[PDB]
């Protein structure tokens, strides 16, 4: 069940190895925008949160 | 039993797998964080 609008579920993701490849297996996507940065090369990027 | 203090909101957690004619030798220090 996810929240309402306004108050938008917020989770900090820290200390995991992030395989962005699974993101898919969830739906055709419609809409999968991804703003400063490439959809594919997520996998070559390591961050904080 | 588990209580150091109240007003605790650590979002980041961490390792596990406990420490422990009985030294225990230890030793602490911090680098650059």
């Amino acid at each position: 069940r996810f929240a309402s609008v306004y108050a938008w579920n917020r989770k900090r993701i820290s200390n995991c190895v992030a395989d962005y490849s699974v993101l898919y297996n969830f739906a055709p996507f419609f809409a999968f925008k991804c703003y400063g940065v490439s959809p594919t090369k997520l996998n070559d990027l390591c961050f904080t949160n | 039993f588990r209580v150091y203090s109240s007003a605790n909101n650590c979002t980041f957690e961490y390792v596990s797998q406990p420490f422990l004619k009985n030294l225990r030798e230890f030793v602490f220090k911090n680098i650059d964080g």
